[PDB]
């Protein structure tokens, strides 16, 4: 019986990446508000 | 986007362009590599995207993530029909996993059989997860 | 205040239209903070050349009330994983640098030489400054 480790290793490190996009996701429109106002402020 | 280029940008969790530790190999393995040990003991302390990008590329031009992931779940197709069990799965998963909530493991799992056949094509699977 | 922004569009107007590229530095120099977003929205409808009255129209949908300083500091607060509230200089390069609309590296390089003094930022506080000065 081989080992199911490997194949949950990598299961688990995509859906962990998947979990990062959805909460960068969540901010970043908040960076893109902080970059219009640097962009306002450099005018 | 690129999948290695985000895959960087999504586990660079401090965010000063740098990918280090267990962050590294995750990312590695977030685009459906598993290294081998001799690989994962040779990795530099850290890596900013120049050098993940590099070793990404050279790995990638020796090793098939599509064709490596179904030949790991074809060891567990006992039927011998593109298919394994999904309770199998979900209960490895929940066994040896790390990074997952048990509500992340199940969505998965109804991913991968939709129409809750208690089988997962994995091939697939596989497919229709590394677009 | 009027008659000084009529005056700057039709200085950098050509037949009476503005390409929206000058649009956003003349709304930026209103005190406004349109982003690359609004910008290619507003193209959908209108165009990327502008009259006086659409750039007014443009200019009145680029207020964005939605700002506030909280949001913006956890949106920085998420690359701060001990939430003490520091970033390192390094850290805000690459972050606005990689995320969001990046900024290039001479904009970067800018605001970096006119708002950071050590190399540990206190984001909330420099959010706080960027938040400042907007036309309300």
């Amino acid at each position: 019986a081989s080992s199911w480790e490997p194949l949950v290793s990598v299961l688990e490190a995509y859906y962990a990446g998947r979990r990062h996009k959805k909460q960068l996701l969540k901010k970043t429109p908040f960076i893109i508000r902080a970059q219009a106002h640097i962009r306002r402020h450099l005018v | 986007p690129p999948r290695v280029r985000e895959a960087f940008a999504l586990f660079d969790t401090d965010g000063d362009g740098e990918i280090s530790g267990r962050d590294l190999v995750l990312a590695i393995r977030s685009c459906g590599v598993s290294p081998t040990p001799d690989e994962i003991k040779a990795l530099p302390m850290s890596m900013a995207w120049p050098d993940f990008e590099a070793w990404m590329s050279k790995k990638l031009a020796s090793y098939n993530p599509e064709e490596e992931l179904i030949k790991s779940f074809k060891a567990f197709d006992r039927s011998n029909d593109g298919t394994v069990s999904a309770d199998e799965l979900s209960q490895v998963m929940l066994a040896l996993g790390e990074l997952l909530s048990d509500e992340e493991v199940k969505a998965m799992i109804k991913e991968a059989d939709p129409n809750g056949t208690g089988k997962i094509q994995y091939a697939n699977f596989v497919k229709m997860l590394l677009k | 205040e009027a008659d000084e922004m009529y005056a700057r569009f039709n200085a950098r107007a050509s037949g009476g239209k503005v390409s929206t590229g000058d649009a956003m530095i003349l709304a930026r120099q209103l005190g406004l903070a349109p982003s690359y977003a609004d910008k290619q929205a507003f193209e959908e409808k209108s165009g990327d050349n502008l009259d006086y009255a659409s750039f007014q129209k443009f200019v009145g949908t680029s207020t964005h009330p939605e700002d506030n300083i909280e949001d913006l500091v956890e949106a920085f607060a998420y690359f701060d994983v001990s939430k003490h509230g520091y970033l390192t200089r390094k850290q805000m390069g690459n972050i606005l640098m990689t995320y969001g609309e990046p900024l290039t590296t001479e904009e970067f390089n800018a605001l970096a030489a006119e708002y950071f003094t050590s190399d540990q930022i206190d984001y909330r506080q420099f959010c706080k400054a960027m938040l400042e000065a907007e036309n309300l």
